């Protein structure tokens, strides 16, 4: 309604503030790191 | 009984030295980055390199670290 001053009233977030995901881009660093790791071990069965 | 309170360094994980990744038990987040990696069930069954693979998901922090880096993408 009118009011002079302090409405004390919450508020929703802005809208499509929240940005998302969906793009089809390569894999995340830590996979990368993964492959890395696992290949040390691949490497060692052909290896001393 | 219960489980034991140690994995407070690691998270919530179907994997175990003996078998490797139980597939009925494994989570979502976990298929999803060793499908990237390349990683088959054989492998993920495979108590040998299960541990290899496994031996990362601890040492960054567990389930939950991997998936903080994974969400970058």
């Amino acid at each position: 309604g009118t009011v002079n001053f302090k409405p004390s009233r919450p508020a929703p977030p802005p809208p499509t503030s929240g940005q998302a995901s969906g793009a089809s881009r390569p894999l995340p660093p830590i996979a990368q790191a993964l492959k890395d790791h696992l290949a040390a071990y691949e490497l060692s069965k052909a290896s001393e | 009984g219960s489980h034991m309170s140690n994995f407070q360094h690691i998270g919530h994980v179907g994997w175990d030295p003996n078998t490797g990744f139980d597939l009925n038990n494994l989570d979502p987040e976990l298929k999803n980055l060793f499908d990237m990696c390349g990683i088959s069930e054989a492998q993920l069954k495979d108590r040998e390199t299960s541990k290899v693979i496994y031996d990362f998901i601890e040492k960054t922090g567990g389930v939950e670290a991997v998936k903080n880096e994974l969400r970058r993408q």
